[PDB]
């Protein structure tokens, strides 16, 4: 029963060990190896995966889909699913060439949405982005509108924020496993400000004595890249967003020297 | 000669060739051999009572072979080894007509149009892939096991096996280069190796069509081209190649 759902996933690795261990470059990959890649390292979801599998029969044709093929013949009507697709084959083609980060689904769609988007401090979008397979590499692709219409960022400074986090991955060089082990390595001292969590911001808040006012920056995009990077981003506009009312001029004053300290050290 | 053959000789032969239902009616009409000569085409239509055409022919077309004398392979072959062959070149729809009227070897070199058209063989088609059959059995001297051979699938190396590939072959084929969900629907299609090959009308586009693969799955079709063309070879993708600069036109 059981038995030969696990025999095949067997086979769906080994073809694809076979592949990159016979050295094979992408437009040279069978069928079969294709669409293994395609749910093992892509992520792709089942129907999307069928769908490939009975009009894409080789790598040679995977390589060269164009956008219409894949909207008309494979049937994806998504622009987002379309790019991700296109992209992931850009990034294979190169991969696997007589030429010398790399992406195995590290940094997937559901890492983006489950694990990266609440760490900006955005998990109020994490639906819309896994309902469109958003993954790392497309990030860097989106344009305005496709946050606007598609993921329904209607918040510019939400955007900004997003931006910065992509600019911290940039600088990252897209490695997952760095910015764990950078981001738990600085969970009770205080030094690599470009990672930190909208959690380990709130609990630093906590630190510093506003309690009270800290919960308030959840949904709000508030990151450590945005303070460690945006120059408009000061103790002024971090204050904004903390509801603070003008009148509270010793929290303020607080808030504005340890700030100064978070960005001196 | 048939002609001093005794009427019980000429009796078995006539029954050997899918002839017996005429017998306890033209038993007393047969002495000699030589009678059977003797008589004219209406003659024997007449005294033995054969009334369905290709049995006619059949009989004119066998009679006529013994009086030359000389030994062609084509008639070497019966009617019950044609009417396997039905499913070698994939068309075993006909199996029952082809097997009531006893087409045997030599009823295949002298088949004509009006005859298919009899044995309720009306498609173009069908008529392309059975003169390409043929052309089989010639280029194999008319040798009963060329097509009921299957060699090694690797044997395939040089694109003359091609010519000798069965219809049950072919699907094989489509099979091995991951068209599965398509290769049933060239059941009962007449589509072989002869036809593939040999025929430069028969093309991509003629493949893509009896495969139900529709005009606008294009991905699919490149497939099937790319691998159309490796299993033919250079010379035969040249053919049909230069075919097309000459329209097949209905009426000129």
């Amino acid at each position: 029963t059981q038995a030969e759902k696990d025999r095949r996933l067997k086979k769906k690795h080994e073809l694809l060990e076979e592949a990159r261990r016979k050295g094979l470059p992408f437009a040279q990959w069978d069928g079969p190896t294709v669409v293994a890649w395609l749910e093992l390292w892509l992520g792709m979801p089942a129907w999307y995966v069928a769908a490939c599998r009975a009009n894409v029969k080789s790598g040679a044709i995977m390589s060269a889909l164009s956008d219409t093929e894949i909207q008309r013949e494979i049937g994806i009507s998504n622009p987002l699913h379309r790019l991700k697709l296109r992209l992931a084959i850009q990034e294979m083609v190169s991969l696997t060439s007589p030429s010398a980060t790399l992406a195995y689904g590290d940094m997937n769609h559901e890492w983006i949405g489950n694990e990266w988007l609440p760490s900006l401090g955005l998990p109020q979008y994490r639906s819309y982005f896994m309902e469109c397979l958003v993954d790392a590499r497309m990030l860097d692709h989106l344009t305005k509108k496709d946050l606007r219409v598609h993921l329904k960022m209607v918040d510019s400074f939400h955007r900004t924020s997003l931006q910065y986090g992509i600019m911290c991955l940039k600088r990252l060089n897209y490695d997952r496993k760095e910015l764990e082990r950078r981001r738990e390595a600085s969970q009770h001292e205080i030094k690599d400000v470009l990672v930190w969590s909208n959690d380990r911001v709130i609990r630093w808040i906590q630190a510093i004595g506003l309690r009270e006012y800290a919960n308030n920056i959840l949904e709000s995009g508030v990151h450590g890249s945005l303070i460690a990077l945006d120059e408009n981003f000061d103790y002024s506009s971090l204050a904004l967003l903390l509801q603070i009312p003008t009148q509270n001029t010793q929290a303020r004053q607080i808030l504005e020297r340890e700030y100064n300290n978070l960005l001196a050290l | 000669p048939f002609a001093k053959w005794t009427k019980e000789q000429v009796c078995s032969w006539l029954a050997e060739q899918g002839l017996g239902s005429y017998l306890s009616s033209g038993k007393h009409w047969i002495i000699s051999g030589q009678t059977l000569l003797q008589a004219s085409q209406q003659d024997l239509e007449k005294e033995l009572g054969i009334k369905h055409s290709l049995h006619r022919k059949k009989l004119q077309l066998a009679l006529q072979a013994l009086g030359s004398e000389e030994e062609t392979n084509y008639g070497k072959l019966d009617f019950n080894w044609v009417t396997r062959w039905l499913d070698d070149i994939g068309l075993p729809q006909y199996k029952t007509q082809f097997d009531e009227g006893r087409v045997d070897g030599r009823m295949l070199h002298y088949m004509t149009v009006d005859d298919l058209l009899s044995l309720k063989v009306v498609s173009v088609l069908h008529h392309l892939s059975i003169k390409r059959a043929i052309q089989v059995l010639r280029i194999n001297n008319f040798e009963p096991n060329c097509l009921r051979r299957r060699p090694s699938d690797e044997n395939s190396i040089t694109p003359s096996e091609v010519q000798q590939w069965t219809n049950h072959r072919v699907m094989e084929w489509l099979r091995s280069v991951d068209l599965a969900e398509y290769a049933p629907n060239l059941r009962g299609s007449g589509v072989h190796g002869g036809l593939m090959v040999l025929e430069p009308r028969f093309n991509v586009e003629t493949m893509a069509q009896l495969l139900n693969i529709p005009p606008n799955k294009t991905l699919l079709r490149r497939h099937l081209a790319t691998h159309f063309n490796l299993l033919i070879g250079a010379e035969a993708q040249h053919q049909k190649r230069d075919a097309m600069e000459l329209p097949d036109y209905v009426l000129l």
